[PDB]
């Protein structure tokens, strides 16, 4: 869940 | 009567974060699916997706945003994104012609431009009316930037776990905000409240966007024009 | 020794469907995120999404494609899409400069153009090598169009329920194909087999695309550049 | 499942 938000938050 | 070193570090930090994430040239706008004046939906969707990206980048740089859980970062970003975007767009909004103007006339968004992405010309009234008020407040970059970080760090959002540690971060920012105006903004004895009123304005605009967005997101021929980011941020999936 | 009325209705039907779904002017290509020469990924992704749309439209018009279950339509489209796209792209492929050329030099895709969307310059070899062979066969529009409908209607795909009724539809089309060449294509005593060999060529190209596509689709910073359609068609979700 | 393919198939 929230693949991209997670990625862009690293 | 004078802001403290840490209140100044905070301001410095936010200002830079915003320079680092708000392209004054709007040069990236040629990489969007071009505008066609639901013919504007592909372009605006790209504009919004892009903007979410900046907002995310900005957020990461807010003092103590990164020390929050991934879950709360997401919860804060998802619920506040459209509000931050609305706020930041004020920098391109123009009073002279009631339009957001992004470094070229292919990138001038007027109110008709926008009805062409699926919204009612009259649930857009509040948004224009809001940009105009916000504009009238002639915010300092410091205050514009502060308002955005305060917005993001609202703990009164669906899904936030630590609405005590986020309340802490927000309060600290309102502290900075309120001092800044007092100490550095002549004629602003009334401004903080006007701004705070804008945060509540935003909530309603947020509500309204969600209602229209739900409408488009449910018709596959429309949802298909969005981006993966938009679908994810504005989607109702739950951490 | 002469094709039958129904074999001719079939050909007529497919030809039109292809005219109705293959824009010779490539005028829609200005609505894609522009090419930048993974800088080509946004544009190609839009090209592929668009192409899936045409392919879907074409399919709907294949004789008896619509009488299949939604589930089988989806199963056939998902597994065959990239193959149809590869086939149809042959119309824009040029032998003189080994490149797909789409009505303007902003829309000339050469092999370097493509490495810039995340693929190895050497898992692209087979695709170019395939376009060149296919091109060498100087297919009649009738046969090009027939091959695509035969491709789509392969029953040997993952997920197809009625691989007996689809076998029926395919056979009928190969019947048309084989007669057409015999009756109407001088010097084509060997062609049907060359074409059929191309269907098997495609399977492998398909395999290879899935492997690279899986690679990109797993890195959110890449998947985010695709479209909802691409993600859905090429995705592994299961009816 | 397959929101859009379905829609485009109607
Ligand atoms: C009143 C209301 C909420 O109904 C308006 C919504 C329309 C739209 C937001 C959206 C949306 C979608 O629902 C999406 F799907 F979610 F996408 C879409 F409409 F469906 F797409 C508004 C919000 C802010 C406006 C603008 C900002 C300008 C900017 C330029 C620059 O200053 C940089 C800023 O970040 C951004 C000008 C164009 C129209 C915008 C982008
Ligand atoms: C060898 C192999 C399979 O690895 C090549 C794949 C690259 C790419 C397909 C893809 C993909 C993706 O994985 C997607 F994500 F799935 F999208 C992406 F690469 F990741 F994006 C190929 C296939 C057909 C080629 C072309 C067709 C030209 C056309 C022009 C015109 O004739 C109309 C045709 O329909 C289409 C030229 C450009 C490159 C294309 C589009």
């Amino acid at each position: 869940k929230h693949k991209i938000l997670h990625r862009l938050l690293q | 009567h004078m802001l403290s070193d840490e209140q100044m570090q905070i301001i410095n930090s936010l200002v830079e974060a915003h320079h680092k994430t708000y392209d004054d040239s709007y040069s990236d706008f040629v990489r969007f699916r071009p505008p066609v004046r639901l013919s504007m939906l592909p372009h605006l969707a790209d504009l919004v997706s892009y903007s979410i990206q900046k907002v995310i980048g900005f957020a990461k740089m807010i003092p103590g945003f990164r020390d929050l859980t991934a879950e709360d970062q997401i919860a804060l970003l998802k619920s506040s994104a459209i509000e931050i975007i609305m706020l930041r767009s004020n920098q391109s909004f123009s009073l002279e012609d009631m339009s957001w103007s992004c470094g070229g006339p292919d990138f001038k968004y007027c109110i008709n431009d926008v009805t062409k992405a699926g919204h009612t010309l009259e649930l857009l009234e509040p948004l224009v009316k809001f940009q105009v008020g916000l504009k009238k407040l002639k915010l300092h970059e410091e205050e514009h930037v502060l308002l955005m970080a305060i917005c993001l760090l609202s703990p009164d959002r669906p899904g936030v776990q630590d609405h005590v540690r986020i309340e802490a971060l927000q309060d600290r920012l309102c502290d900075v905000l309120q001092a800044y105006i007092r100490i550095q903004h002549p004629g602003g004895r009334l401004l903080y409240a006007k701004m705070i009123q804008k945060l509540a304005d935003l909530r309603s605009l947020n509500e309204e966007h969600s209602k229209q967005y739900r409408s488009l997101s449910f018709q596959p021929e429309h949802s298909m024009q969005l981006t993966p980011l938009v679908l994810e941020v504005f989607g109702s999936e739950v951490s």
